[PDB]
RNA sequence: GUCGGGCUCAUAACCCGAA
RNA sequence: UGGAGGUGAUUUAAAUG
RNA sequence: GGGACCGCCAGUGGCGAAGGCGCCCGGCUGGAACGGGUCCGACGGUGAGGGCCGAAGGCCAGGGGAGCGAACCGGAUUAGAUACCCGGGUAGUCCUGGCUGUAAAGGAUGCGGGCUAGGUGUCGGGCGAGCUUCGAGCUCGCCCGGUGCCGUAGGGAAGCCGUUAAGCCCGCCGCCUGGGGAGUACGGCCGCAAGGCUGAAACUUAAAGGAAUUGGCGGGGGAGCACUACAAGGGGUGGAGCGUGCGGU
């Protein structure tokens, strides 16, 4: 109901049709898979140390070149 | 028919296979009228 | 009502055949015990005899009799796993197959598939000689043994070892296996 | 003891089907496809639809006493494509997450030793 | 169908408004 | 360094001067 | 229960005059290479006429019909869509006995013989040496015959060919003589038919055709860039009245 926070630890690269998307590796901070590292796609400027609120933690983005 | 492979080239002409089909169609009409 | 229909079903215990140990291999549901006959279950040889080596050997057991909540089975056939035999066939090697119809000493009809992998590419005449050695060994074993003894020696690897020892004299070998067995008929 | 079943996964480019039976295969425990969890044809073969269907099927199986499954995944095969669609692996991961234990995993795509002629002509689809 | 405007280097197709 | 073959694929529509 | 087809191993690998030939076991049968102080003794090459073989499709009789699928019947796309795409579907694709004799049937390169640097793979046979788990096994070298690649002299318009010649020489047969009209008309032979082989003229025309060069372009590939590009944003023009410029009248 309130999402799960995750901390960005590495920047992978830019993607999307117009370059507006960034792929990152995040570490889950709370919930069932606390400690798991997964990669996600993000819209907007982001740096190492940011925190996202994921509404679910079972989808992982396809690895980009 | 005799072979003329130069006719198969496409620059400035229609496809030889269909020219051949048209010629054979025309020859059938002449042979039918020759029988009457 | 659908849930009610599921509540009419009882669970039956399935047992392996007598000469494989007769151990419990699983459970299956059914409302009427007559519908349990002729069902088939697939289990690996690692499940019966505990060893982390023979995990690619698959045996098929078919239910033939139901008594109480117990279901008893007979041996139907055997196969090696697809991914296993796929890892054996390589380029710059030679694969030799032989498919033979046999009868056991106690009147059982079987079909047996054997396979040999040679170290390098070989000539056609050498493949024929190896196939002939395979045929002779399998016919002799069928003449000697009963159904139960033949099946056990086929799945343990004894027949394959005899084949490899015999076929060395044509060409050095990389592998030798009884690839598949199916039962066709049983004695009257 | 332990009641174990079998998960049959059929995965093509157009849809995904997840079907849980008992150990012998003769009795159906649950059955869900992509068109039962989404409303658009285009989304039927996606990984997310596969996850949703696998979750529904796994819950229905768990309510009836199944503890684990062995997995058989297949592409259409025969004279059609031999490669599974994008939903198979997502379906496999979702079954374990929902609470089922996982046994052995194998591919059972039917493969001919030179069978029948496929559709399209000697020229194939021309797009 | 008529008239007018968009889009195109321009015409056809296409989009919009109107009587 | 440079070559010869094989199997897979190819995300709507788009005429003219 | 049924009809068709034999995956991986599989290799500029093998066999055949070419077309073509790939599941296993048994029988009948054709050709070639290697080894050869065996036999015959020029018995050879090419080949006008003539003869035989010859993919797919088609035709004539009798069977068979899983899958695919000319024609055709529906659903879409589009300005139209007699198509491309999707759902069905007759002939045909398969077997037995015949006819037809056609392909970019292309190595686009007719066949026999002698001669003219090398290097390096691979298939069959033979010889020598060394290993060996004693295997119809493995490694290296040499001879002969097949099958690829790089390349010297020479050849060629060049691309390229180069002891598997498109090089130098000794033979025989077939074909060509600017582009079109035309592989047509007329005449003949062959075929059940569809069609096959043979084949002009009047007239028209300054090129047609080949190999390679520099650019330009592509609903080809790769790299880079711009708020007169986009993406993220802030403010607007397009509707009204009026200032001013342009078309028309
Ligand atoms: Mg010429
Ligand atoms: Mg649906
Ligand atoms: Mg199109
Ligand atoms: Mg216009
Ligand atoms: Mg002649
Ligand atoms: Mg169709
Ligand atoms: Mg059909
Ligand atoms: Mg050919
Ligand atoms: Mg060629
Ligand atoms: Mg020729
Ligand atoms: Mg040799
Ligand atoms: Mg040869
Ligand atoms: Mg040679
Ligand atoms: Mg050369
Ligand atoms: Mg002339
Ligand atoms: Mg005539
Ligand atoms: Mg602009
Ligand atoms: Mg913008
Ligand atoms: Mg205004």
């Amino acid at each position: 109901d309130e999402g799960y926070p995750a901390e960005v630890i590495e920047i992978i690269g830019r993607t999307g049709t117009t370059g507006d998307v960034t792929q990152v590796k995040v570490r889950i901070l709370e919930g069932r898979d606390k400690g798991r590292v997964i990669r996600r796609n993000v819209r907007g400027p982001v740096r190492v140390g940011d925190i996202l609120i994921l509404r679910e933690t079972e989808r992982e983005a396809r690895e980009i070149k | 028919m005799k072979r003329r492979p130069r006719k198969w080239k496409k620059k400035g002409r229609m496809r030889w296979k269909w020219i051949k089909k048209r010629i054979r169609r025309l020859k059938r009409q002449r042979k039918k009228e020759r029988g009457l | 009502a659908a849930k009610d229909k599921w509540k009419l079903k009882q669970w039956y215990v399935i047992y392996a055949p007598d000469f494989f140990g007769g151990v419990e291999v699983g459970l299956t549901p059914a409302d009427d015990p007559e519908k349990v006959l002729n069902r088939v279950v697939e289990v690996t040889l690692k499940d019966i005899t505990g060893d982390f080596l023979k995990g690619h050997v698959k045996l098929y057991f078919q239910v033939y009799d139901v008594k109480g909540q117990n279901a008893y089975t007979k041996f139907k056939g055997m196969k090696l796993a697809r991914s296993y035999i796929r890892s054996l066939v390589r380029r710059r090697t030679t694969r030799i197959d032989g498919i033979f119809n046999i009868t056991t000493k106690d009147g059982y009809k079987l079909r047996v598939m054997a396979m040999v992998i040679a170290a390098r590419r070989i000539q056609t005449s050498q493949e024929r000689a190896i196939r002939k050695i395979m045929q002779e060994i399998i016919y002799k074993k069928a003449e000697e043994l009963n159904f139960k003894d033949f099946v056990l020696e086929a799945v343990n690897g004894k027949i394959a070892a005899e084949i490899a020892k015999e076929a060395k004299k044509i060409y050095p070998l990389k592998k030798a296996e009884i690839r598949k067995i199916k039962v066709l008929g049983e004695p009257e | 003891k332990e009641k174990w079943g079998i998960a049959h996964i059929y995965s093509s480019y157009n849809n995904t089907i997840i079907h849980i039976t008992d150990i012998t295969g003769a009795e159906t425990i649950s059955r869900w496809s992509g068109g039962m969890v989404v409303k658009a044809d285009r989304d039927e073969p996606s990984p997310y639809a596969a996850m949703l269907a696998a979750r529904r099927a796994a819950e229905e199986a768990l309510e009836k006493g199944i503890v684990g499954v062995h997995i058989r995944v297949r592409a259409p095969g025969g004279s059609k494509s031999k490669t599974p669609g994008p939903g198979a692996q997502a379906a496999i991961r979702a079954l374990a997450r929902a609470g089922l234990k996982i046994g052995r995993v194998e591919d059972v795509t039917p493969i001919p030793h030179d069978g029948t002629r496929p559709k399209g002509g000697r020229r194939g689809r021309r797009v």
